[PDB]
């Protein structure tokens, strides 16, 4: 079991980092206390995604090295991750571990609440993938964190500077997969796969939020402005 | 122009 200091001290900090927002109980109970209606739903749903982009964007603020970039390449690195970013918490949150709580129950909540089972069907199928990869809490905050330190985003003027910041995440995950996972391990290839992968969910979602109606309800302002409308 | 994201960014 390797993992160098340096490596080990990176981890603790973004563990630590990772774990200290969280979701207010106020939003989250949402889900149980109070009742269906697809507008209502669509109307929770929406409330927590508005959330869980100012949880991001602090858990971003205090990544190693951020505030050391270029202020237009941090929007940037913000809106070309708070999508994807969603993606693998939701993943996170779905599969593994069944606290016999509420997560099961947002599940319903998302069927039927304005969107297509034409979506959700492929959507919930990929969380399962990520789900057989059986990761850690630790997988899941690194993989955030490459993810919203990708030095490919379309609008970054200084791409060496982000890839300085997201190498040492990459050689963590990486020293990490083995350590976890070394039965295989292609594992690591794989989950950088997943990566690419909802790079192109990114894609989908954009197309189906201008059909998603539910009533005539709007996203909050946030949202309309990150997720694009 | 995210006015309300880069709001988010300076000061939370
Ligand atoms: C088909 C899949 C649904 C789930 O991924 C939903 C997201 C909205 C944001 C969530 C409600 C996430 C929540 C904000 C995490 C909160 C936390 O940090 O605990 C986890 C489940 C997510 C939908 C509706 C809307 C966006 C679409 O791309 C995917 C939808």
């Amino acid at each position: 079991a390797e993992l160098t200091v340096d490596q080990q001290t990176l981890l603790d900090y973004i563990m630590d980092s990772y774990s200290k927002q969280r979701m207010p109980q106020e939003i989250t109970n949402k889900i149980l206390k109070e009742e269906f209606s697809a507008e209502e739903n669509f109307l929770i749903l929406t409330e927590m995604a508005t959330s869980h982009v100012q949880i991001l964007v602090e858990f971003t603020k205090r990544l190693p090295g951020f505030q050391t970039l270029d202020h237009e390449d941090q929007i940037a690195l913000l809106k070309g991750s708070a999508v994807e970013a969603m993606f693998l918490r939701s993943a996170e949150i779905f599969n593994k571990k069944l606290p016999a709580g509420h997560a099961d129950l947002l599940e319903e909540r998302i069927r039927k609440s304005g969107i297509s089972d034409e979506y959700i069907t492929p959507m919930f199928s990929f969380y399962k993938s990520v789900g057989e990869l059986k990761m850690t809490q630790e997988e899941y905050a690194l993989l955030t964190a490459i993810v919203i330190l990708s030095p490919d985003r379309q609008y970054i003027k200084d791409r060496e500077a982000v890839e300085k910041l997201q190498e040492p995440l990459l050689d963590v995950l990486q020293k990490l997969c083995k350590i976890y996972q070394p039965e295989n391990p292609q594992h690591f290839a794989c989950l950088l796969g997943r990566l690419t992968e909802l790079r192109t969910f990114n894609h989908h979602h954009a197309e189906m939020l201008m059909s998603w109606r539910v009533n005539d309800h709007k996203f909050t302002p946030l949202l309309c402005e990150i997720w694009d409308v | 122009e995210n006015a309300l994201l880069r709001y988010l960014l300076d000061k939370d």
